[PDB]
This record gives structure tokens, C-alpha cells and sequence, in this order.
């Protein structure tokens, strides 16, 4: 679900 | 230049800085990390340094392709790999990795969801280092090439400073490194099966 | 969150007015144009307004600089830039552009050429707005620049008003307007990669 | 500015795009967008980068009463051999990948090329103005068109539109059947 | 197989 | 090869 950030 | 890479060959792919190999097996990330973020909880993909049937990967050409056997992989050409073991395709996403926020998470997907909506992003390229190179003979041992994923323009990348918690065997992180152009994103054919 | 730019960083390159970013690909400026000039036929560099691998560039030191990871571009040192994707060096010269009979056009060149006889057309500058601020480190997002051209005293500029034909996939021109002191030259580093 | 012998590896570098004769061992597509057929035999690109698959053997026919360490001239037949993949090249009769009605460049083996296919490997580094037939052929500074000599077209590039991803987006080489056109025009770019 |  | 001007 995160994304790269 | 032992021995030039075919399609459908069986490889094993080795990183240059730490010597670990491109391996996966069962075992899933945890659905959240200790910070809080949420991956996808998919089948990891490590490096590990020890020899072993679980670092086996055949390359595969894109769908469409009509190649056969015996010719040869190219620098720059688009490419998948099937992990031979689990019988899974590798890939990468937007995903935050286990240890780096700003770097993606690399996986392995099965035959229906690889061959699906996913397709896209099973598509890498083992891409030269000088790109005056693309085009030449992929030959294990001698030819140094970036591992690059075509959907997301990252390069996978790997460390041995510190490796990953329990719940990975303690086997170095595999992740998508943005910064492209890194000796650390630099990987080799070992050996052809 | 602005990070301090340092040389071997690869950057994105944002124009102020169009908030288009410095981008190139393999496509080729035509041979002529319409009213007949004749180009460099050299590889184009366009204003694009979407995020994109093609939008990267490498932050180089000039030759025989020694300069290594870790030490800050500060404004106004001379700079080169290679574009990842290609990996080309940005180019000026005194050839008219496009759009522009006046201004010059910007291109990018092979690596050989670039650090041979076309050598001293690959430095610019990453010029401050205020001469005062020669000599500080240059960050992502908050300082504005011009990217001035040393050979030739130009400042790379763009609009959008008019884009570049499908040669140019309608993308925004790039070239190199004589008049230096003025805001439609103002770029920043938008990301550091 | 140095004189090209028989046996020399050399470049050869167009004059309008600045693209090398290139090859490598991707192949063309069975079928084109169009429809045509194409040879499916191997590429020969334009690439605009200097790079080890843009050398080139230059060899004398069969029976010649040319030698190794003796000067290219201008007109005479020669045969050039892809170092990197050690095949020929070849033209023939077989419409190219973006123009009907010019001709497919190619590379064959060895021994298809030594063999039936021997005649289509044969080309001359043909002198702009005929009265230069005869003279010496130097890197940088002599002008030819790459012509041959079984279907009598010259060798041209373009980088308008340039090469599916099959072709690496490199440029078309094909064989243009109107000779005398400066884009047809190359040169001998380094002797390695 | 198309010729020119 | 067209100069500016």
C-alpha cells in the first residue's frame, strides 16, 4: 500500500 | 564471456559489490514494517551469498516476441525472469522497500498475475553500463549491466552493512534504486545452468 | 525539501514560467526547417511538462576538476551535464534554433565528441539571479538560476505558446536566448534523484 | 588523414547524420507494420555512437590480384566483414524496413556468404566524381558512396524517423537505387 | 520474400 | 550549419 515517498 | 546468454537459458545473477546472488523463495514480506508503512506483502526477493537452487532464474522474452532457442540476449532489450524454484515471474512496483522509504519493492508474481494486468511491469532489461553498449552479446562473468526496470526506470540494488530482520534469514535487501548510475546497481551473469 | 545539489547528483531541471522540465530523447532535429535554415541535425533537448526517466541529468565537474562524492555545485562554477538516458552531454553553439533565427540551438552530443574538439561547448553555469550570490551552494527547489552557456553567453529558455511540430512530439522548444538578464530564463533543480 | 589498406577494421560514418554503419545480432521483424516480408536475416543500423560494432574488415574477392598491406582504391570490389559478429554484408532485392522501394542491407554467415550469396557481398567505395576512380581511399577527408554492386544502390541513412525498439531506435541503413545524391555520401572515419 |  | 543572426 506505501508508496515511495 | 564464458559462455553467451540465451533466451530460455537458466542464469544465476550476482551482485559486484557484495558477491550476494538475485534469489527468492517462499517466504513473504511482513504486511506492515516496524515504522508503520504497509507493503504489499508479496514473496520476497533477497540476496544471499551462498550457492543454491533458489538463485536460479531463466530469461524470458516479452510476450509477442516470436524468438526460440538458441539466440542470443541482448544488452538493452526488454526481458523477464522467472524464478525457476517458485515458478513465479520477478517484479518491481511503487512500493516503499523493507528499508528505504524512496526506494521500491521488489517481488515475484505468479503466471496469471504476470501475464495480466501486471504484464508491464515484469519487463526489465539487463542495461549496459556505457550505453554505446546496447545491442552487444550478454556473456556470463564479463558483462557488467544494470538490472533496470522498464515500467519505473530503477535499477535493483543491494548491501551487506546491514541485512534484512528475521523474518528474511538475514539476507541482503533487494530494492529499485532511483539513482540509476551507482556501481552499487552493478550485477553479472555468474554461470549458465 | 530542498537538499543541497552536489557534483555526480542527477537532477530535474524545472522552468520557472512553463514548469516544463530540460528534457531530451533520440529524436533528431530535422536536417531544415521550413524556411530553409539548416540545423545541427543533432539530438533534440525539449521542454517536457510530465515526470519522466528522460528528464534526468548528471551533474559532471569540468575536466581535470578532481573533484569526487560528497562536495556541493555552488553557483556560478562551471558544470556540465549528461544526459542519463542517452548519455550525452548538453550542447550550445552558434546555430540558429527552431523557432528562433536569434537564439541557438541547444542539443546534446556523444560522449567522445563531448570530451574531445566539442569539449569547451559542453560547460554552463548554474548563474544566480543576484551576482551577490556567486559561490553558494546550490539547493533543489528554493534557488533560481539561469543555465548560462559559457562559449557562448546564452541562457537556455523555453515557452509555451507555440511547441514543436510532431518531429517534436509537441513538446516545448529549448534554445539559447541572447538576452540573459531576464525571469522566462529562471529555472530551479526540482528533484535530486 | 591515413590511407585505408586491405585487411584494415575501420568505421565508416555518414556524412549528413553523422551515423556509423553498424550491426549487432538482433534480427529484422518476419513482417512490417505494412505487411511486407523482410529477410528476417540480421540488422545493419546506423548508430551514432562510436562503438566496437561499428567495425569492419575490409577484404578483397575471391580471386584478386589485391593483397593485405596494399592501399583501397576507389572502385575497386571489396567485401566488408562485421568484426564483432563475423558475417558480410549483403543486399539484395528485398524491400527495406521503411521504404518499398528501397533495398534491405543485411549480414550472412560465412559460408552462406562464401557460398550461392558470394556475388551480393561484393561493394566499392565509389568515388563521387568518376575521374577519382583509381585513387587512394584515406580516412577523413575522401568522399564515397558504399555502393552495390549486384543491384548497383547506395548505402543511405536518415534519422527522421528512426528504428522500432526492435531496432534499438537506431537509424535505417538501406539501399537507395538513385546513386547520385549527397546523402548518400560517407567517408572512412578511423582505421583501428 | 517482398522485393523492392 | 545556419549561423544565428
Amino acid at each position: 500500500k506505501t508508496s515511495t515517498n | 564471456d564464458s559462455k553467451t546468454v540465451n533466451y530460455f537459458d537458466i542464469i544465476t545473477i550476482k551482485h559486484q559489490d557484495t558477491d550476494a546472488f538475485l534469489h527468492s523463495h517462499l517466504a513473504r514480506y511482513p504486511q506492515r514494517y516496524e515504522d508503520g508503512r504497509i507493503s504489499s506483502a508479496g514473496q520476497q526477493v533477497t540476496g544471499y551469498t551462498h550457492p543454491d537452487f533458489n538463485n536460479q532464474w531463466e530469461v524470458l522474452p516479452p510476450h509477442g516476441s516470436d524468438v526460440g532457442k538458441g539466440q542470443a540476449v541482448l544488452l538493452n532489450q526488454h526481458i523477464r525472469l522467472r524464478h525457476v524454484a517458485t515458478d513465479t515471474y520477478l517484479l518491481a512496483h511503487d512500493v516503499a522497500s523493507p528499508f528505504y522509504p524512496t526506494n521500491e519493492e521488489i517481488t515475484t508474481v505468479t503466471l496469471e498475475e504476470g501475464d495480466g494486468e501486471l504484464y508491464p511491469e515484469t519487463l526489465f532489461a539487463f542495461q549496459p553500463l556505457k550505453k554505446s553498449d546496447e545491442g552487444h552479446v550478454l556473456k556470463s562473468k564479463t558483462v557488467s549491466f544494470r538490472l533496470f526496470h522498464v515500467d519505473t526506470s530503477v535499477a535493483l540494488w543491494t548491501h551487506n552493512d546491514e541485512l534484512l530482520p528475521d523474518w528474511g534469514f538475514q539476507q541482503q535487501e533487494i530494492n529499485g534504486n532511483k539513482k540509476v548510475i551507482d556501481p552499487s546497481n552493478n550485477w553479472v551473469v555468474d554461470e549458465i545452468v
